[PDB]
């Protein structure tokens, strides 16, 4: 039998599609479902046999390091052992690439994963089809990819990751792959057609998941290139450079599982929302994969979870889809749907809360009406305020009295450009900037 | 009531040089019999009662009334003095057109049922539905089907493709996945209703069908009141098919093919002794009466015969004639010693003692040689041949 | 290989064509009902309510290309050329009562016709005549049966509907439309899946709906308060005919103390008498059952077992004793007082 | 140490991670191995620290998966020994004072337990001529091992007719279809749809089930609810076969841990991305069944009536520990 199973973790973003948060904490701590971003890609890589993993970080790595020490995969107990490697030289994956064959880590067939993606995918029988492939053969194909079948409707598809893919129809092999951004017309070179007979199939309704099954050679094809930096580099300069090269690069397509990478504000949303309606059964609310005992709860028709020690008022009335975390206190006479509330927040009376997702420590004064907003850690809004859709509070900021912000607003305890707080902008007694646009 | 047959045969191609002109192309010799009788007869098979067929003067003095099959031909007489295409013909034969129509060319021949393509239209009321078999550089064209396999959504040739194919980026949103072929040979099979023609009385553009009416039809079956309007006029496009067709997206395309069997249009000389070899497996049980000898064939070697050894009728054959899967026509002329592979003979051919024939055609009024050592060529028409010579690549001009 | 027990009935399957044994120039059978035929056996099945208007359409066409033997009037001549039609129709597939009632009230009219008309005069009344009874008959009863149903409807309930019709689709769109505010429940069942289309119907009008499958009835049960079906045809007795599963859904929903509502016209009043779910039924293709697993596929190459049946049942029958109202366009009226009623 | 630890975490994420192709029977007798292993190692010093370390056990596997019972009703059966045997001993409870012979006489009763636990199936198959008769139609749902060996005792000697519902959406009743028609059989396979339509023509009902509560309720697979409603509309018997390890000291009062919920997979495919954001899909696993409509439990002893069961629990469970 071959050597253990290895995986690679990059635990940074290397992007600025998070930056009016991503000052105070990483991408990689946000809290989803009550649940840090990291804890979920852990349980998916022990659940396939994982028995080693390695990780790369940078930015604000101390945070990192400390989370980690305390969780539950560093125990002595633990099947998978994590090995950390902190470096601040770092700049994309190509560096990550080239340090890992330079140290010399993997001696066969390894997994690369990214920080945030969440998933219950077994991989035997790719691992075993790629291993089979490559016995035939010597040193053909180079890597092996893994969609989703999806339809080009479901609202987990966003704009900036649709891809278009031609394949040959006997062995899954790509033969293009290009990105529609802004695209109304799809152009193919002829020189695919005339090498094949009888198929040059064109996909449309797939989903990519970020996971590969890399053999060590990959790592060669990454030091010779130097102006590499992504993958999205790589497979197209394979593509386009066919004299002799990698050979081949194969595909693998699910069709009865879960697999998607959080990227910005849709798919966080999409994401929780797949989430809380048991897309993805083994890791629910209240199985507690992460053994805290300050997380718990207890499953209700409608897809209602509560946590423990949580008090309700009269009248008080939830539709369906809500998470409570411990210590909520709730008024009276309000209406909660579709929403997400973390540990220790306090409600006051007569409020409507619609697709909104709330963290930990916020406190929200009595008469008032949100919808499709995201509050930070540590945030407070006094009474009588309406927020129209798409709204963003960062951590500490508050909103005075009286007013009523328009759609797209974004506030931030930072100024603008990082003076006076504007009595028209941030309310009477309020504390914070209004940054502007995206 | 329902179905009108029309039969087009005007004009061969380039490929022919002394067969369509000097002989009618509809009774060109295949398998001792004219081959318009093939796909004629498979009309006759099913069960039609009206043909109706365009063809010139010279065809109609070589066909008047010399066939006895039951149905009653209408012939009507084309202008021999034309360039004329598909589509002025069909203009021609409009007023005489009532039902929808079925059209078909005497180069096609081809065995199989034609109740799966006619089922195909009646069900799912589709506009046209025509044929393709598989393949067996002329800007190679390439066709785009559906996942079902059944369904027509793109068609393109490579004559006016450059480097690359562009699609829209809205077939895909509304069929996620197609698949491409490449090789594959069409069937002059069109069952189109009877709109199109009427569309087309008052549009002159169009000349030829294959190249000109379905790329048109397949293009604007698929966008709408959005690309075709929104992106790109019925004052202009004199009276467009879409505001033609009123009854209770309504233009629809559909194809089928077929993976094992033959069909094939002999319109390459190549693909002639394909046919001529073949051809008497399909009279083996098209017509389990006939003979591979003529009755009336003055036989003398009936022991050096191989396979079928096709014969017309009055042909005198000389003893020790060795023949090997060969064609012969009638009042055909052979003496002893003569030894004939592979080869095609017709009417009126006489053969000298000590020849020997591989893999030829021999032509009207030839007389071969003694001691003649032939080795592929078809021979030309009021000639005689000498000894040796003869090749495939090089090819006797006379 | 059919069951002992449904030996009588007779089986058929989808890929035993019948056009491959005649002429593709059709003489025998006219051209337009071999289509409708050929289409028969691919979809255009709802109710008996498409499948009535195709065959009326079809009829009148034929009834437009015909010619007056000139040793023969038209009341014998149709009458007799019209019976091998159908004939071949049924052959395709089993009939229903609303067809057996349309061709009745067809016959009936062609025999009262005199001879004084001429053809055309003839042709054109029965034209006339044919498009009444569909005018009359069908979009009327579906208006007036909606108007009644409405004030049945209250804020804040919560309806039951299983399958698909389209009388009960237009029901809660009009109702929606009012301006009343409720959510739907939609029951599923195997192999046909045809819930589906009220699910897309009723999420495209924009009213909230659940969604689930027929075993798991008794788990959401106490939440409902209504509960609204469809039929296909109404015995003398006062029992409902209607697809396989719906007696299930009624025992269970009186044993929770739940009313049902029917909703049927006046045409599809039958004059047979059964008693059980049973007998008179109509098999399906076995081969539909077959599941797709994906990997393992049960039940492939069921033939090769010596002793193994596949059963498909289409109808089942519900005593008149579990169903609480009935609307109709003369009304609303008891299950039991059907008969006395509507028999005149 | 090391092992024992080991094996305990194999087991628990072994449970979570839903499990494997794991009959009731290999459960039981692996839970008990680990019970006796456990005694075996980790030494105490008198009774007191061996009830709290295994309550304490038992506590954390049974919160590590609900639904499963089996693993409480070992650890009941073990504490309730372990009692037996302290009394034994033993001449104001107090679990103190220090004996020798008790680890021994636990071990061994544990395994006189085991031998009876290996012979269980074939009891209750020796039954099977006393209710099934020549020319019979017999109904069943879902797929059962000891109806299967029921069936198959009895197909020796007389002919009979079997009828299986599929039981969607996992249909898992083509199994046991398949399966009793290669004994020599006559079978026939339905859809869930036509119970009520075929009903009038059934002889008897034989079904099997997930656990037993103390006042002779029944938890089963979906489809069970009707099926039983069914067969009460026309006076037709029904018999459960099952065990005596399916027994739990349990009430129905709380059903938020009752049923079992799953992925909407199963019900409605991902490829209908369009309509997906504004329906709810609910697919639970496990059934609710009241006493009244069962007439005979069939066990390795004999026929009993709903009524004898809580007489039974009161003889297998001390009251102490029927909350963990």
């Amino acid at each position: 039998p071959p050597p253990p199973l290895q995986a690679v973790l990059v635990a940074d973003s290397f992007d600025r599609r998070f930056f009016p948060i991503s000052k105070d904490q990483p991408r990689v701590l946000l809290p989803l479902a009550n649940v840090a971003l990291i804890d979920y890609t852990l349980e998916f890589l022990t659940a396939t046999g994982v028995q080693e993993t390695f990780v790369f970080c940078c930015w604000k790595a101390a945070q990192i390091k400390e989370h980690l020490l305390k969780s539950k995969w560093c125990r002595p107990t633990s099947l998978n052992v994590v090995r950390i490697i902190t470096s601040e030289l770092y700049r994309s994956l190509g560096d990550v690439l080239r340090d890992v064959d330079a140290k010399a880590l993997v001696r066969s067939d390894f997994l690369l994963v990214y920080g945030d993606v969440i998933s219950n995918i077994n991989i035997t029988r790719a691992l075993e089809e790629h291993r089979l492939r490559r016995k035939l053969e010597k040193n053909v194909s180079v890597m092996t990819m893994i969609f989703k079948e999806s339809s080009p409707s479901h609202p987990t598809r966003c704009h900036e990751d649709n891809v278009v893919v031609a394949v040959d129809s006997t062995t899954n092999r790509v033969l293009h792959f290009q990105k529609t951004q802004g695209l109304r017309r799809f152009a193919f070179p002829l020189s695919l057609f005339q090498g094949s007979s009888d198929g040059v199939e064109v996909r449309y309704d797939l989903l990519d998941c970020h996971i590969s099954i890399c053999s060590p050679q990959v790592a060669q094809l990454f030091t010779d290139n130097f102006d590499y930096q992504t993958r999205d580099d790589f497979v197209r300069g394979l593509l386009v450079n066919e004299e002799i090269l990698g050979n081949q690069i194969h595909m693998h397509v699910t069709a009865k599982e879960y697999g998607a990478r959080v990227s910005n504000l849709h798919m966080y949303s999409a994401v929780c929302a797949d989430v809380i309606r048991r897309w993805v059964y083994p890791l629910t609310p209240e199985a507690n994969f992460t053994d805290s005992t300050t997380q718990s709860c207890t499953h209700s028709r409608h897809n209602i979870y509560r946590g423990p020690e949580v008090s309700l008022g009269h009248g008080s009335i939830l539709e369906e889809n809500v998470l409570l975390g411990s210590g909520t206190v709730i008024g009276s006479n309000c209406f909660i749907t579709n929403s997400v509330i973390g540990p220790g927040c306090h409600i006051g009376d007569n409020v409507v809360l619609d697709q909104t997702y709330l963290w930990q420590g916020v406190r929200v004064a009595a008469g008032a009406q949100i919808h499709q907003s995201l509050l930070c850690d540590n945030a407070e809004v006094k009474e009588r305020v309406t927020l129209k859709p798409r709204s963003v509070l960062t951590s500490q900021v508050v909103v005075g009295p009286n007013i009523t912000l328009p759609e797209g607003s974004v506030i931030s305890l930072h100024p603008p450009d990082a003076k006076g707080y504007n009595p028209a902008e941030v309310g009477a007694a309020g504390k914070g900037y209004l940054w502007k646009a995206a | 009531m329902e179905f009108q047959a029309v039969v087009m045969a005007v004009g061969g191609g380039s490929r022919m040089t002394d067969l369509t002109s000097s002989i009618p192309k509809p009774l060109l010799p295949v398998g001792n019999k004219p081959l318009i009788w093939y796909p004629l007869n498979l009309l006759e098979r099913v069960g039609f009662e009206e043909v109706i067929v365009v063809t010139t003067r010279d065809v109609q003095k070589a066909l008047c009334a010399e066939f006895k099959m039951k149905m009653k031909p209408d012939i009507v007489c084309i202008p021999d003095d034309a360039d004329m295409g598909t589509a002025d013909s069909l203009r021609y034969i409009y007023p005489k057109l009532k039902t929808d129509v079925l059209v078909l060319s005497c180069d096609l021949i081809t065995d199989v049922a034609l109740h799966e393509v006619v089922d195909l239209f009646r069900a799912y009321d589709a506009s046209l539905a025509m044929l393709m078999r598989k393949g067996q550089v002329e800007q190679r064209d390439f066709i785009g089907v559906d996942s079902t396999g059944k369904r027509l959504l793109f068609m393109a040739n490579e004559a006016d493709l450059d480097e690359e194919l562009v699609i829209k980026g809205s077939i895909l949103q509304k069929h996620p996945r197609i698949r491409f072929h490449t090789g594959l040979v069409d069937a002059h099979l069109y069952c189109l209703k009877k709109y199109i023609v009427d569309f087309l009385m008052e549009n002159g553009s169009i000349t030829s069908i294959r190249s000109e009416l379905i790329p048109y039809l397949v293009r604007k079956q698929f966008s709408s009141a959005s690309s075709q309007q929104g992106q790109e006029k019925k004052e202009l496009k004199s009276l467009d098919i879409y505001s033609f067709i009123k009854e209770a997206s309504q233009v629809r395309c559909y194809v089928h093919i077929m993976k094992e069997g033959l069909c094939s249009r002999v319109s390459t000389l190549g693909l002639y002794m394909e046919a001529n070899r073949q051809v008497p497996k399909l009279l083996s049980a098209l017509c389990p009466e006939e003979p591979p000898v003529h009755s009336s064939a003055q036989i003398v070697s009936k022991h050096l015969v191989g396979v079928d050894s096709l014969i017309g009728p009055e042909t005198q054959i000389g003893e020790k004639s060795s023949i090997k899967r060969s064609v012969i026509g009638s009042s055909c002329l052979i003496k002893d010693r003569v030894t004939i592979t592979n080869c095609l003979l017709m009417n009126s051919v006489t053969v000298e003692e000590g020849s020997n024939i591989q893999g030829s055609v021999i032509c009207n009024n030839a007389v071969i040689e003694k001691g003649a050592d032939i080795k592929d060529c078809l021979i030309g028409s009021g000639q005689r041949i000498e000894a040796k010579a003869k090749r495939v690549n090089e090819v006797i001009v006379g | 290989s059919k069951v002992s027990l449904f030996s009588h009935l007779p089986q058929y399957s989808r890929q035993n064509s019948l056009t491959q044994f005649m002429s593709i120039p059709s003489s025998v059978i006219h051209p337009a009902m071999v289509r409708l035929g050929l289409q028969y056996s691919q979809g255009l099945v709802s109710g008996s309510n498409a499948r009535c208007i195709a065959l009326l359409r079809a009829l009148q066409q034929v009834i437009q290309d015909y010619t007056t033997p000139p040793n023969e009037e038209l009341s014998r001549d149709l009458v007799n050329k019209l019976k091998p039609y159908m004939s071949f129709l049924t052959q395709c597939r089993p009939l229903s009562a609303s067809m057996h009632n349309a061709i009745k009230f067809l016959n009936k009219e062609i025999t009262s016709v005199g001879s004084s008309k001429r053809e055309e005069e003839a042709k054109s009344e029965l034209r006339a005549a044919i498009d009444r009874y569909v005018q009359e008959k069908i979009v009327l009863a579906a208006q007036a049966i909606s108007r009644f149903a409405y004030q049945k409807i209250s804020n804040g309930d919560v309806i039951l509907v299983y399958g698909c019709s389209s009388l009960v689709s237009r029901i809660l769109q009009e109702a929606w439309t009012e301006g009343r505010r409720f959510r739907v429940v939609v029951v599923d069942s195997r192999p046909w899946l045809e819930g589906r289309h009220t699910l897309r119907s009723l999420v495209h009008a924009g009213v909230p709906a659940s969604y689930l499958l027929i075993p798991a009835a008794s788990y959401v049960l106490p939440e409902v308060s209504k509960v609204l079906l469809g039929a296909h045809a109404l015995l003398a007795n006062g029992s409902v005919m209607s697809r396989v599963g719906t007696a299930q859904l009624a025992l269970v929903a009186r044993a929770h103390n739940v009313p049902v509502l029917v909703c049927c016209e006046t045409y599809k009043f039958c004059e047979r008498v059964q008693t059980d779910a049973f007998v008179s039924n109509e098999l399906d293709d076995p081969d539909d059952l077959q599941c797709k697993r994906g990997e393992h596929v049960a039940l492939a190459n069921w033939q090769n077992h010596a002793s193994l049946r596949l059963l498909n049942l289409v109808y089942d029958v519900t005593p008149p004793e579990l169903v609480d109202l009935v609307i109709t366009e003369l009304g609303m009226i008891p299950c039991s007082s059907v008969p006395v009623v509507l028999r005149v | 140490g090391s092992e024992l630890s080991e094996r305990i975490e194999s087991f628990v994420e072994t449970l979570k991670r839903g499990g494997g192709p794991r009959s009731s029977e290999e459960m039981a007798r692996e839970t008990l191995g680990l019970l006796r292993q456990i005694i075996t190692d980790h030494r105490w010093s008198n009774a007191g620290e061996l009830m709290e370390l295994i309550r304490r056990e038992g506590r954390r596997m049974t919160a590590a998966q609900p639904s499963e019972t089996t693993v409480g009703n070992m650890v009941r059966r073990v504490l309730k020994i372990i009692r037996e045997e302290y009394g034994r001993l033993h001449g104001n409870e107090d679990f103190s004072f220090h004996y020798a012979q008790l680890q021994s006489n636990i071990i061994e009763a544990i395994n006189e337990l085991l031998v009876e636990l290996e012979g269980t199936m074939e009891n209750i198959a020796a039954q099977a001529l006393e209710h099934i008769h020549s020319n019979e139609v017999i109904m069943t749902i879902g797929f059962s091992r000891t109806v299967e060996a029921f069936l198959k005792e009895a197909a020796r000697k007389r002919k009979f007719h079997v009828i299986v519902a599929e039981c969607a959406p996992f249909c898992q009743g083509h199994e046991m279809a398949v399966n009793l028609s290669k004994a020599g059989i006559e079978t026939t396979v339905m859809t869930d749809a036509a119970i009520f339509a075929v009903m009038s023509r059934v002889n008897k009902v034989i079904i099997g089930t997930k656990t037993i509560l103390a006042n002779g309720a029944l938890r089963a697979v979906t489809g069970t609810h009707t099926l039983a409603l069914a067969a009460k509309h026309h006076s037709t018997p029904l018999i459960v076969c099952a065990p005596m390890f399916k027994l739990s000291p349990q009430f129905p009062n709380e059903e938020d841990s009752f049923h079992k919920f799953v992925a909407p997979e199963e019900v409605l495919p991902f490829t209908e991305g369009d309509i997906l954001e504004k329906v709810s899909v609910h697919c639970p696993v496990f059934d609710y069944v009241p006493p009244e409509l069962i007439t005979l439990f069939i066990s390795n002893i004999g026929g009993n009536a709903p009524s004898y069961i809580y007489r039974l629990m009161s003889e297998l469970y001390h009251p102490d520990d029927h909350v963990l």
